[PDB]
């Protein structure tokens, strides 16, 4: 399936995914594209952060979601 | 000096209209340190305590944010055993044109809806996010012990 | 910086419904030293300034004083 990837600068990449890929699996395809390491990334699907043992489908992410990417800090 | 003025300004409104649900005002004769009660809002674990702090007006308010803590113990994610607050408009949010009263309201509306994901006492989080319900009777608990 | 501010901001001397400076809680009264931002709302020069040296936001509703849309 296909979801898409949005940045705070409107930046958005597109990816191929399984609803039963997991948190960590979508992160590491973002790494692929974008270059970015897993530990500085932060998903946000309708206003959860996603954690990273849990699959899309948990969330209830479905075809062409736009997940949102964010920096991961130290907290708190 | 002008943050003195300014705190005065403060506690003639609460005079004037005195907050439902909060009370505060200052310590002895020194102005720059307050005291102040909370209720637990009815909707969170929290409901039927009373919590109390302590505030520190810093000598350049309002443009820095005055310090507060707890000084009752309760079970919050951005809450830590000392009391100490992780709450936005208390650090980079703060600004010039909030008051004691509205720190007091965000306190309050921290404690009906927690910040798990920025929290202060990591292990409270967790049980909040994977077991609610553990989390709100260990929360109630603490209420009934330290907080009535 | 100050100019940083007067090129993106109204002083003005005020003409006087009360209006009050949410940084001091004092009345605005005719006369005094008073600055308006791009988001239209209005302080005492003194006030205002004092925050615009360590921030370039309002501080009622927050928008940035080189803001354009
Ligand atoms: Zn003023
Ligand atoms: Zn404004």
């Amino acid at each position: 399936m296909q979801i898409f990837v949005k940045t705070l600068t409107g930046k958005t990449i597109t990816l191929e995914v399984e609803p039963s890929d997991t948190i960590e699996n979508v992160k590491a395809k973002i790494q692929d594209k974008e270059g970015i390491p897993p530990d500085q990334q932060r998903l946000i699907f309708a206003g959860k952060q996603l954690e990273d043992g849990r699959t899309l489908s948990d969330y209830n992410i479905q075809k062409e979601s736009t997940l949102h990417l964010v920096l991961r800090l130290r907290g708190g | 000096s002008m943050a003195l003025k300014r705190i005065h300004k403060e506690l003639n409104d609460l005079a004037r209209d005195p907050p439902a649900q909060s009370s505060a005002g200052p310590v002895g004769d020194d102005m720059f340190h307050w005291q102040a009660t909370i209720m637990g809002p009815n909707d969170s674990p929290y409901q039927g305590g009373v919590f109390f702090l302590t505030i520190h007006f810093p000598t350049d308010y309002p443009f820095k944010p005055p310090k507060v803590a707890f000084t009752t113990r309760i079970y919050h994610p951005n809450i830590n055993s000392n009391g100490s607050i992780k709450l936005d408009i208390l650090r980079s949010q703060w600004s010039p044109a909030l008051t004691i009263s509205k720190v007091l309201l965000s306190i309050s509306s921290l404690l009906s809806d927690p910040n798990p994901d920025d929290p202060l006492v990591p292990e409270i989080a967790r049980i909040y996010k994977t077991d609610r319900e553990k989390y709100n009777r260990i929360a109630r608990e603490w209420t009934q012990k330290y907080a009535m | 910086v100050q100019n940083t501010i007067e090129r993106f901001t109204f002083p003005h001397k005020y003409k006087k419904t009360d209006e009050k400076c949410t940084i001091c809680l004092s009345m605005l009264e005719d006369g005094e030293d008073v600055r308006r931002l791009p988001c239209m709302h209005l302080f005492h020069q003194l006030c205002v300034d004092q925050w615009l040296a360590m921030s370039k936001k309002c501080p009622i509703c927050r928008v940035d004083i080189e803001t354009q849309l």
